[PDB]
């Protein structure tokens, strides 16, 4: 494949360097259309820029906490945090939302990764081996309520145990209703005066609850858990203007009041270098 | 080798090898030629 | 039993790596695929359409402003714009371009750098740009840019002139983050002869100026971007 | 001696004709076509008015000053109340569709001022007050008025800043989506062709705008000496292989 | 493969031990070319000194530190080794590096290791189980500022994840920006009368941060880290006269002043055996 | 799922292995190889070429003068130096030969030694090079030399001589570290006959000796060198 | 002994995986099949039979 | 067998076996004999 | 591939692939054709 080949001296009618961009249109001027060029190959295909490879790394999307401890007392287990859940989405951190965001449907499957590390804030004889499970629940099926409900039994949600400092690792094939993701949505529930605006109202994947398995030792223990996304298979269409100024929420393209110029300002004269 | 039944549990899928700038670059109706003017 | 031998590395987490893993969901069949419209296979494939350059930074506030070179009527000799060719920063740090290019490490390959002229019709204008690639200063006049990659651009008819930046380097890639010893030079504009306005007719022309890459282009060593960040997790 | 200049565009009975335009965009290369077999799912056969409702529909003009900021219309949105196309809206559940917009403003030899007209694909606009507020249907749905961006902020709307293309973008990468300009010196009329895009076959054209138009000055207007300040634009849009499906009662909607 | 063949008396006008050194070149004579031989085979092919094998096992090439505290009341996390960062070269390290710089050109893909040991120099229940990150930054990439940043999210950095205790294992292709890497670099960045000399304007390749994911216990962890070096697919260019002085700095070739002499001094004369 | 059996050693980071290893950087498409002169394949490649030898270690720091062997006129039977064969120490320890030894454990093979004369042209000497193998001392006059491999060098148009000391030992492979069942033996150098100088012309002639490795050798058991250390970690 | 690297998920349980697994019953002879009739094969099999609906919510 | 995708991944290549010192031995420009005069 | 030796020990069946709702949705011993009345 060449990257350019040899040009010499011009004198046309035939003015390739002179185009006008209110067509719309991006002419594919090379560099031998306005300068003597000698061969060159390219020996590069830009394998590491397709977006199967752009979309196909491990990212963290959600950290999350959960702690083991007496749960005698405890009136409402999800405050306490016996266990808690996550509102799937992921758009909550902004690294991989950015790069999602850089189209505007988007089609993959995922391949999560659960981290869980432990922690012992203050005295404690040991540390213990903590199982983790996380349970998928689905848009539809029963929330836990009590860290050890019968909704644990997940007869027929999915969910995984692990132990805490280890990794849990499975994939998902895509999940969406349509046929692709919506990374925007222009659109409301319904024709109401009222109701939510965006993908607010489209990526409704429902959430996924995680505990800890083992029943309370004499020291309480933390257990923070990290979810990782990678996407595979992928498919990305309509690409858009990458996003500028900071996000304040997740699923709104909302940005803050008085936020700070993005594009620098020249120390200078716009003559300056 | 796929040790798994569905496809969603395979690898990535390896360079997609297609690559055509075209329908982002040149998304006019009438076609334009290299060197001729752009408006004639 | 197979016997086996677990090599260093084994339980570890590569964000990277690329294996197969169980399904979560056995048997789930995925709503069909349908056809839409603008796919992209490359990144490559984008930066190659061009974008806009707010080369007037000048101002105290991000402003459509910042995207008119302003044109001066009866001056001779004298500069337009200039700027350094760090495509990771400055004015190409917010442009398609600079956004994609800050999501790798190293680039390599030509520039199409375009101004659209927006004066009124019956005016006219001669300009010069200029390329200078490293070794020496930005050129501090019209002579000394003309010495370089240069195109003499003709106002008229035909709005927009494309100039090409060739890839002109020794080593073949350059870091996307400003370092110096892979600098890419600099890009400069003159009065060739000088604008002229008609009758009747005051004020300002502005000049519009694109940045896009040409298909020699290369990117690699993907990498995160100083283009976004936060404090805190979002929250519903 | 054919131009890209010299263009007509019929549809229905209605045409149109520009002597000073600048080629004509197709959105990604796709001239709009009408739901496949294979890609359906909605069971209901669908009605193809075809004529009736693919035709070119001319909205109120806006006046481009020495201050305007921009305007934003919506589809199928700003056709909502337009001819027959507007009563199928209403009246049907589903409903999917392509137009040709075509965008008017000319001037003189000795004005100046150049337009960046664009179509961005599912345009989820953003709120002023920030943190997660949302952006009450009434102000995303303004209808053939479309939204000046030069107006003020209104409790439940969305932000004006056309730096930010509404949405926490840069204006300058408006580029990367279908566009054109309408440049003076060079233009009179854009000319950009939409075909449906969707992540699904057919949808709503009540509860979700597929596409947004945008008409936003970049280079600032300017007329010669003692002229009037101002210029008239107009945006005229027809729908072409327009489809609908699950006819009913007639939705009404919020205001 | 013969090592000498058999080679008897000799009396001719071909004298093959006498040359003249002052070509610059070394004339491969023979024993056999100065004395009666028998014949002998080699039973050797020489893989152990092949350029592949001679770089192609791992070596150390920097140690560092970081530890697991309450960051509660601390205003530099990096000076607090709260999470500490590695700015990358093969240089710090002499061993291998002289090894190295036995070559002015070298190219080749790298297989590294990272090991990780903990300690807990005063008081402890436990050994906890912690989890080490480490995430290359190449430039360009937003440095970690906290030990908990956003950056640690690593969307597109690539990075890994593994206990302490344990041992890290990847593999680099060949990164350089140029056909091979320069273990030597008679230039500067640019034309300046300041700027600094030598590889260090070269090998500029970024830097690799750690951190301990887990939160802080009750006592204070320390955790060293060790980073290993493999090269692969080897291929080296101009051998170069071996480092004598012993080094001051990483990239120069600076050698410490009033330095002890390399070269041994004769017990005795120069007839001493 | 396979039944396998992990067996003593799983888990260890052998620095020596040889495997394979998930890549870091997946899709990277490293720069491209262009023709670099010199290419180096095999560490037995250069040690065949020869460098000089500090013979003349006498001095008290290290001088260009340790590389000059001094010659005496007028001086009969006498020894000009002589040497211990232990090239991974003493003289050797220091040039590329020595050097590269000592990355290694084990050596065998034929050594090159040869001596340049630099006196005058219209001077004229005839000196004797000897090699004694292992078994008794080094010589102590000329005649005990003698009687082993030598060479009788007449000095003249051909400046240098090379003398060969042919692998001679029992056991196949010597230590490059000093070991005495693993002594290779002696080398010294005696006045055959006398150097001669011309008239007006007065004082030293000095002579520059060369090591270096015949295609005969061989080197196994890569280890660390006594040649190189440090106290702490180098910081930039 | 055959080099292998543990991958992440390693010891995880997914209630959902599908793997082999040893018998606790080797050599153990299931009882012989008989017909029986109304064999189901897939619940979108039976969905397809109506049933009653409580449309009279009221009480 | 190799189980990665990308070259980098593969260990060790094995012996070059070309092995040719007369680029450094012998970088004269008059080739010289063995046994005739270095020197003519 | 099964590495034990009773049948017990293998994976899932996959699908049936038979699907016949007549067994359920039409026991009626007179065939009843869609579209003729139910009741002749
Ligand atoms: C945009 C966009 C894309 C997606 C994909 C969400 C995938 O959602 C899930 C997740 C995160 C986990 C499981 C899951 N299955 O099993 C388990 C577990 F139990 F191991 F956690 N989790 C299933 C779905 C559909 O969500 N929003
Ligand atoms: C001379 C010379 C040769 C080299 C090679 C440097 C390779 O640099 C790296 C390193 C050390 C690590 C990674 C890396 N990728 O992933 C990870 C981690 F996250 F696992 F650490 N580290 C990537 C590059 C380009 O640097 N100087």
């Amino acid at each position: 494949t060449v990257a350019s080949i040899s040009s010499g001296p011009k004198h046309t009618q035939k003015v390739p360097i002179l185009t006008a961009n209110e067509t719309g249109a991006t002419m594919p001027v090379l560099p031998s259309d306005s300068i003597e060029t000698r061969t060159t190959y390219m020996h590069f295909n830009g394998s590491e820029t397709d977006v199967e490879c752009f979309l196909g790394r491990a990212a963290c999307v959600h950290v999350t906490e959960i702690q083991n401890k007496d749960a005698t007392g405890i009136d409402n287990h999800r405050e306490a945090k016996l266990f808690n859940d996550w509102k799937i989405n992921l758009s909550s951190l902004v690294q991989l939302r950015k790069k999602l965001e850089l189209f505007t449907y988007v089609r993959f499957d995922s391949e999560y990764t659960i981290l869980a590390t432990a922690s012992q804030p203050d005295s404690a004889n040991y540390s213990s081996n903590l199982v983790v499970q996380a349970m998928y629940v689905p848009p539809g099926a029963p929330n836990p309520k009590e860290w050890d409900d019968y909704t644990w039994q997940s007869a027929s949600n999915p969910s995984v145990f692990f132990k805490v400092g280890d990794t849990s690792r499975f994939s998902v094939p895509y999940v969406g209703l349509a046929s692709a993701y919506n990374c925007f949505y222009d659109g409301y529930s319904h024709d109401d005066a009222e109701t939510q605006y965006g993908i607010t109202v489209l990526n409704h994947m429902g959430s996924m609850a995680f505990r800890i398995v083992n029943e309370h030792d004499e020291h309480k223990t933390l257990v923070k858990i990290r979810v990782y996304h990678r996407a595979k298979h992928v498919e990305a269409w309509i690409p858009r203007a990458p996003r500028a100024l900071p996000y304040t929420s997740i699923g709104r393209t909302n940005y803050p009041k008085n936020t700070e110029p993005v594009i620098k300002k020249r120390k200078g004269d716009i003559k300056s270098y | 080798i796929n040790y798994y039944k569905d496809a969603a549990s395979t690898s990535s899928a390896g360079q997609s090898l297609s690559m055509d700038p075209s329908k982002f670059t040149e998304p006019v109706k009438d076609l334009m030629l290299k060197g001729a003017p752009a408006l004639n | 039993g197979l016997p086996t031998t677990t090599l260093p590395g084994s339980g570890q987490f590569l964000t990277t790596d690329d294996r197969q893993s169980p399904s979560a969901l056995p048997n789930y069949e995925p709503t069909p695929r349908i056809h839409i419209p603008g796919k992209v296979h490359n990144l490559l494939e984008i930066i190659q359409v061009d974008t806009l350059i707010p080369m007037n930074n000048t101002h105290t506030k991000d402003e459509v402003n910042s995207y008119l070179i302003p044109l001066n009527a009866n001056r001779q000799n004298e500069q337009v714009f200039g700027t350094n060719l760090f495509i990771g920063d400055g004015v190409f740090k917010t442009t398609l371009l600079g956004e994609i290019v800050q999501y790798y490490t190293h680039w390599s390959g030509s520039l199409r750098f375009s101004l659209m002229y927006t004066g009124p019709a019956l005016s006219s204008a001669k300009l010069i740009l200029a390329y200078t690639p490293p070794g020496a200063r930005g050129p501090q006049d019209r002579r000394e840019a003309m010495l370089g990659t240069h195109v003499v651009w003709d106002i008229g008819l035909q709005s927009t002139i494309v100039m090409t930046i060739p890839w002109t380097s020794g080593v073949q890639f350059r870091y996307t983050d400003p370092d110096t010893y892979t600098s890419a030079g600099f890009l400069s504009c003159w009065y060739q002869t000088s604008l002229i306005l008609p009758p009747e007719t005051t004020g300002q022309v502005y000049l519009l100026s694109f940045i896009s890459a040409c298909p020699d282009f290369k990117l690699r060593l993907m990498k995160d971007t100083q283009t976004i960040s936060q404090t805190v997790a979002l929250t519903e | 001696g054919y131009s890209d200049r010299v263009q007509q565009i019929t549809l229905g009975n209605s045409t149109i004709t520009t002597q000073e335009a600048a080629n004509a965009v197709v959105c990604y290369a796709e001239w709009p076509e009408y739901l496949p077999d294979v890609d359906a799912s909605d069971v209901n056969k669908t009605s193809k008015p075809d004529t009736s409702v693919c035709r070119f529909y001319t909205l109120d003009s806006k006046t481009w000053t020495t201050g305007s900021k921009g305007w934003c219309w919506k589809l199928p949105d700003a056709l909502k109340d337009m001819g027959v196309f507007g009563q199928n809206m209403f009246f049907h559940s589903l409903g999917r569709s392509g137009y040709t917009v075509h965008v008017q403003c000319n001037a003189t030899k000795f004005h100046s001022g150049c337009l960046l007209v664009v179509v961005i694909p599912e345009h989820q606009l953003a709120s002023h007050e920030g943190g997660n507020v949302s952006v009450k249907y009434t102000f995303t749905h303004p209808g053939e008025r479309g939204i000046d961006l030069s107006s003020a902020n209104e409790v439940g709307g969305p932000v004006k800043d056309v730096l930010y293309n509404m949405n926490g973008t840069l204006l300058g990468n408006l580029l990367i989506f279908p566009h054109q300009f309408i440049n003076l010196r060079t233009n009179n009329t854009a000319t950009i062709v939409i075909p449906y895009i969707n992540s699904v076959p057919i949808d709503s054209m009540t509860r979700h705008n597929n596409v947004s138009l945008m008409v936003i000055p970049i280079a600032p207007l300017t007329v010669p000496t003692g002229a009037t300040p101002s210029l008239p634009i107009t945006v005229t849009i027809a729908p072409m292989c327009t489809e609908f499906s699950g006819i009913r009662s007639k939705s009404i909607v919020p205001q």
